[PDB]
């Protein structure tokens, strides 16, 4: 039930709302007001998605899938089985993800540590909310959304892609991949670094922090340093992610044709737009 | 075909791997206990590790995970109802007798050495050649409370030499005695240091130090950990 | 309102820390460089110093000749005119030989010759700086962690130009040196296998990608938190437990029933990383000579 020093921390307080009618544990888990919102909301979605079974015929992971309204019904409501149990489930799903940020709030409390976590995690769930609410509303239906399908949604992305041409000339979808890049290298580094330290060669005594800061500065000629590399994590993540929605917000909106051609705006430019020769010359 | 091996290889490898990293991540706190502290029954699927020892710097001796465990100190805690999987109630005063986002561990009572032998953390005019290269510095400055009284002054900034880094604000009461409060928790203004995490008449109450000139781990934790539960303990003295 | 420890609020600077010995021969590093103010609010201030030595200027020259045979190519197309050389600066590539020569070295320098240049010494510029991250981890007496775990990034990019392209019997298999070419290559390779997404490991691969994201993001915040007591000092905390390594732990033992440990996270942070190009390596390998299309492959499983 316990880890052996856990009782110590399991004190009373830090709920944002309720007080103490739910403050408590189920087994490791920690319950709380917004610890029940979730379960509803979950347990809820998780219906109406065994629903949306019987109704397309078919009761394989690989197949289930919810669609979205057709763009016929843009921004209004829809027949549950035409897109009507999707609508409630977005519901659901993101009732079920802001509940899930503040129920790690009122842990954050109890520890009296920060709220860092749920903040990052926040991020997470605007990617998500960017891809079924922002953009759809944005263009004017439901049906320039995802589908919540293991395959089906991978579909989407292949086809929401090349409605554009190759995807990869968006210029944001171009940082944001960096990042995503950049952070795996980080993340490579950094508990390969630590983990080094606290485990040199056999018979050695376990290294210092300092010998760490060494090595790199002995390889790139750099330490960012402890605190450093962990404020790195979590910037490339977010910035990562951030870029992402980014990218995605303006296509189809500020930017709809073939992301290729945007770039001709750099090589149009009156200063050498004329000159013969190169590549477009 | 090859494909279809080498995938179907992949995930029973996979499987080792989260087998192997969990069995890892068990090295400290386990085994599990029940809220009166016995070996609980279900302890999970996966069993304890083969105890690994580590060499600490400086020869100060060995670390042997997993190994017996212990609070090595009183918990001042009690049932607050007769069903396992609810809080427990500070049976005194949190804050003082060491519980709850004010509690704190039994580190080891010696201070942290640099890879060369020296204390990692000294203050700075303990410090030679350290000094402010930017941002406002904040000795000199009163530090007030989270009930807008003030409590001192800042004296000093204890450093970390090899990260370069200040740790914590030495700073000077009314007796005339100084304390360490957390650099991340304060908030270093144009005319004032902020901390809204303890109101005056707690500064007192703050874990003092053995050495003038020192900190060790187990001061370390008494006095964030002190700083820290007065986030929840010290809130019927602040205002926003 | 509250401190989130983002950005330092007072800095602190102290005599150039030269670092450890050990095992190293001080003679090669270099002297201190100057002290970055900016770079000093996210992290430390301190530039240098940085250990040169054999193995690792030949990288540096080997490096810095790879750029500079790309830029001469870059330039030919560019009509050494300057104001082109800006203008299709991500346009220009240099492609690698016809299918028609194969794996083969005589090709010329106008049709394929330059690339191969390129390659050679690009091929040890990186394995050279392998060496030298293992090289230096054997000179401090630590684990050789960052170095098998380049190894990882290094086996993507050799299946990219090297052991596939061979496997398949000619270098037009490779990858082009271009920024908008190697975009094309990638949207190509896809296209002439049967759009990647049908392949597990490419997808299994993006598991880890996004994983990594939510790992760092995670590690780094909860990190963040729980500096308060001291929690970026994790060596220590390994070494000796304190409330930082605890409270982190329970956090998350409250949030989805399992927790870590100070050095156990980074077991998963490492592992969680590497395992991105150690499947994307033999999903790219396996993609053209084992199999030729992953749609075709996906209804089968044979
Ligand atoms: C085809 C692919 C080929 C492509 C090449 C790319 C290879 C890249 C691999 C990079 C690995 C990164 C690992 C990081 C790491 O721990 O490094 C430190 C680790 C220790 O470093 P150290 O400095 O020597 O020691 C310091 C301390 O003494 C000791 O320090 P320590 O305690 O930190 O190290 C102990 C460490 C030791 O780590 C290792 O021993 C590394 C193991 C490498 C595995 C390589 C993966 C291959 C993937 C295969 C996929 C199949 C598809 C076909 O423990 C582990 O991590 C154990 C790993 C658990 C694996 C689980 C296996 C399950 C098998 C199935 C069982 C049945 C399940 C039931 C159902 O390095 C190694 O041990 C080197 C591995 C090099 C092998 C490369 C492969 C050659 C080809
Ligand atoms: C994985 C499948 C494809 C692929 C798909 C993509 C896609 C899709 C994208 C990129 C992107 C990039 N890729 Mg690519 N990329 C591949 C293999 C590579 C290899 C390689 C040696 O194997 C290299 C060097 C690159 C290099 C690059 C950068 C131009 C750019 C940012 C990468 C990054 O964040 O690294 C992070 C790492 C670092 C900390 C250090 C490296 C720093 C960067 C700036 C590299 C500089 C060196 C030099 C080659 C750049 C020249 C530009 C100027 C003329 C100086 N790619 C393979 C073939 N790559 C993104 C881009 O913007 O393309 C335009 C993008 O959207
Ligand atoms: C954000 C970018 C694109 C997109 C592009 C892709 C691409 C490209 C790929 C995936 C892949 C996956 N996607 Mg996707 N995906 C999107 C949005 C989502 C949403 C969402 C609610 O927003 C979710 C839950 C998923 C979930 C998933 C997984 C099924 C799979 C592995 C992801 C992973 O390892 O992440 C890292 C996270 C973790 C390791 C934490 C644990 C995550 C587990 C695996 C979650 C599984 C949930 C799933 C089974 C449904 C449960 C819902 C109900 C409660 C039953 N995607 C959007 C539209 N997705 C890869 C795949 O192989 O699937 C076909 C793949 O190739
Ligand atoms: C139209 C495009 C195709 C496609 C085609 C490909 C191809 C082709 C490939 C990928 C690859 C990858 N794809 Mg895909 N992919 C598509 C859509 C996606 C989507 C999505 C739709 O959301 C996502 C999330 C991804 C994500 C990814 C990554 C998981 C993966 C590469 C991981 C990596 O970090 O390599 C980045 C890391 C490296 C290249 C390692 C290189 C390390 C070397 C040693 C660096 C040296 C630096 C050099 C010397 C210069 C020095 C630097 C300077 C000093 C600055 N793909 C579609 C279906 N994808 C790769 C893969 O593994 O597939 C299985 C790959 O080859
Ligand atoms: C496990 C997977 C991830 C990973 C891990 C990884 N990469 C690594 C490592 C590890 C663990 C190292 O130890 C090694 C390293 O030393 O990093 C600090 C490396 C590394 N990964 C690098 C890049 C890299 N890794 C990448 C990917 C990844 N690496 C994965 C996501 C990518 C991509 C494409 O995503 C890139 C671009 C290098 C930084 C470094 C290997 C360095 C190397 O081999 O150098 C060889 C040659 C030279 C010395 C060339 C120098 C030539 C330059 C002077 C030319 C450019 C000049 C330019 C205009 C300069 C200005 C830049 C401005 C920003 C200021
Ligand atoms: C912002 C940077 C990255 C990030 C960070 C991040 N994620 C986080 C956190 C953080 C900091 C957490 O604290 C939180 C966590 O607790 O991690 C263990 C979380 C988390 N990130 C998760 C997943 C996740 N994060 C992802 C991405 C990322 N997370 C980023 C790349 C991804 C993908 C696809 O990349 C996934 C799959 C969860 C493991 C966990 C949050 C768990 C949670 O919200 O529980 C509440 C909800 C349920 C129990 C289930 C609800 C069921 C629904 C009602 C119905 C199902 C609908 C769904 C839309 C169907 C989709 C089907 C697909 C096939 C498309
Ligand atoms: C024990 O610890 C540790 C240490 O300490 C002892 C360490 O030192 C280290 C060592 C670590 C390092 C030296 C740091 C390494 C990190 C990096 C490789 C670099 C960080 C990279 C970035 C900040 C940039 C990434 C982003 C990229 C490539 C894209 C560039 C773009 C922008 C900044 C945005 C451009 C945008 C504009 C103008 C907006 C345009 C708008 C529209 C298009 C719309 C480690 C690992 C460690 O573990
Ligand atoms: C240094 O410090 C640190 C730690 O430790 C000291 C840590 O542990 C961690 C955390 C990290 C790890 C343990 C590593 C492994 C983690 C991952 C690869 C992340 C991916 C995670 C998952 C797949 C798990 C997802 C699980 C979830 C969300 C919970 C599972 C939950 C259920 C089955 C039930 C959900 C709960 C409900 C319905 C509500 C509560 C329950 C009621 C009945 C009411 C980090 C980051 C860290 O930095
Ligand atoms: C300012 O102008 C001057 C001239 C001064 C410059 O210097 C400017 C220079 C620039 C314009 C340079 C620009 C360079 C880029 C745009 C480079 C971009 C590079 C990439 C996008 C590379 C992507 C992928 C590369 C891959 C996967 C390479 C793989 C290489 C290998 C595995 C090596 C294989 C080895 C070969 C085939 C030969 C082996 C031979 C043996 C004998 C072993
Ligand atoms: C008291 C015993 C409690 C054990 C419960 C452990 C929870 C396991 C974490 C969720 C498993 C996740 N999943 C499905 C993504 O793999
Ligand atoms: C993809 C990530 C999946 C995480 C793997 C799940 C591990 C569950 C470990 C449960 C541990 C149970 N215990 C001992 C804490 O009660
Ligand atoms: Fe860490």
């Amino acid at each position: 039930a316990l880890l052996s020093f856990e009782r110590k921390y399991r004190v009373p307080g830090g709920t944002l709302v309720g007080g103490n009618l739910f403050d408590f544990w189920v087994g490791p888990f920690y319950v709380g007001f917004f610890g029940v919102a979730t379960f509803f909301f979950a347990a809820l979605g998780i219906i109406l998605i065994a629903w949306s079974a019987v109704l397309q015929g078919t009761w394989n992971p690989q197949l289930i899938s919810v669609y979205p309204p057709a763009l016929e019904y843009g921004l209004g409501g829809a027949p549950l089985a035409k897109g009507g149990l999707w609508q409630i489930i977005t519901i659901c799903a993101t009732g079920a993800f802001v509940s899930w940020a503040l129920r790690e709030v009122e842990i954050c409390r109890k520890l009296g540590i920060g709220y860092h976590i749920p903040f990052a995690f926040a991020f997470a769930i605007l990617a998500y909310l960017t891809l079924v609410l922002f953009r759809p509303v944005m263009m004017g239906a439901w049906g320039y959304a995802f589908p919540y399908g293991i395959w089906t949604h991978l579909d989407w992305v292949s086809n929401t892609g090349y409605t554009y041409g190759n995807f990869h000339y968006n210029p944001a979808h171009m940082i944001a991949i960096s990042f995503f890049f950049t952070n795996a290298l980080a993340l490579a580094l950094h508990g390969a670094l630590v983990l080094s330290a606290a485990n040199p060669e056999k018979g050695k005594e376990m290294r210092t922090p300092d010998h760490a800061a060494t090595f790199f500065r002995d390889l790139v000629g750099y330490s960012i340093g402890t605190l450093g590399i962990h404020r790195l994590g979590l910037l490339l993540s977010l910035s990562a992610v951030f870029f992402s929605a980014l990218c995605m917000i303006i296509t189809g909106t500020i930017w709809f044709d073939q992301w290729v051609d945007w770039w001709q705006w750099w090589v149009k430019l009156p200063w050498w737009a004329n000159i013969p020769g190169g590549i477009n010359g | 075909d090859l494909a279809s091996l080498a995938i179907y290889s992949f995930w029973i490898f996979l499987a080792g791997l989260i087998y192997y990293l969990q069995t890892e991540n068990m090295r400290e706190g386990y085994p599990l206990e029940n809220e009166d502290g016995t070996p609980a029954a279900n302890q999970g699927p996966f069993p304890l590790p083969k105890p690994k020892t580590f060499i600490l710097p400086h020869g100060r001796g060995t670390l042997t995970v997993p190994g017996p465990e212990s609070e090595d100190r009183p918990i001042a805690l009690a049932r607050t109802a007769v069903s396992e999987g609810f809080p427990h109630a500070p049976t005194g005063d949190p804050m003082k007798d060491g519980v709850g986002p004010a509690s704190w561990v039994a580190r080891r009572d010696l201070p942290e050495l640099d890879g060369h032998g020296h204390n990692k953390i000294k203050p700075m005019k303990a410090a030679a050649g350290f000094h402010v290269s930017a941002g406002k510095n904040p000795i000199g400055l009163p530090v007030r409370g989270c009930d807008l009284e003030i409590a001192g002054k800042v004296v000093d900034i204890w450093v970390d030499i090899p990260e370069q880094m200040a740790r914590f604000l030495e700073v000077e009461l009314k007796d005339g005695s100084t304390r360490l409060l957390p650099m991340q928790m304060v908030k270093v203004q144009s005319n004032r240091v902020h901390v809204n995490a303890l109101s005056s008449d707690l500064f007192a109450g703050i874990p003092t130090i053995k050495s003038p000139t020192e900190v060790t781990l187990l001061e370390e934790d008494k006095i964030c950990g002190y700083v820290a539960g007065g986030l929840m303990y010290a809130a019927p003295k602040r205002k926003s | 309102a509250e401190y989130q420890n983002i950005f330092s609020q007072v800095q602190v600077r102290g005599p150039a820390d030269l670092g450890m010995t050990e095992d190293v021969n001080l003679a090669n590093r270099s002297g201190v460089g100057p002290f970055s103010t900016l770079l000093g609010w996210f992290g430390n201030a301190q530039l240098g110093p940085i250990y040169l030595g054999s193995l690792g200027v030949l990288s540096l020259f080997s490096g810095l000749m790879w750029f500079f045979t790309i830029g001469i190519w870059f330039w030919y197309q560019a009509g050494w005119n300057p104001a082109v050389f800006l203008r299709d600066l991500f346009f220009f590539s240099l492609e690698p030989p016809a299918p028609e020569y194969g794996l083969s070295f005589a090709a010329p320098l106008k049709e394929g010759g330059l690339w191969l240049i390129a390659s050679f010494f690009m091929f040890v510029a990186v394995w050279s700086w392998w060496g030298r991250t293992y090289l230096r981890a054997q000179a401090l007496g630590m684990g050789k962690h960052t170095a098998w775990a380049f190894l990882s990034a290094i086996w993507l990019w050799m299946v990219l130009g090297f052991i596939r392209p061979i496997l398949m019997g000619s270098w037009s298999e490779a990858v082009p040196y271009g920024i908008f070419s190697h975009l094309d290559w990638t949207n190509n390779f896809s296209l002439v296998h049967g759009n990647l997404f049908y392949n597990p490991f490419h997808g299994l691969s993006i598991a880890f990608l996004y994983g990594s994201a939510l790992l760092f993001a995670m590690h780094g915040a909860t990190i963040l938190a729980v500096s308060r007591f001291g929690g970026e000092l994790e060596l220590e905390q390994i070494a000796d437990r304190g409330t930082a390594a605890e409270r982190a732990a329970l956090f998350w033992r409250w949030t989805m029933g399992f927790n870590a440990t100070m050095e156990g996270i980074h077991r998963w942070a490492i592992w969680m990383a590497v395992l991105v190009t150690l499947t994307g390596g033999i999903g790219i390998l396996l993609s053209g000579t084992v199999v030729d299309n992953w749609y075709v492959w996906g209804q089968n499983h044979g």
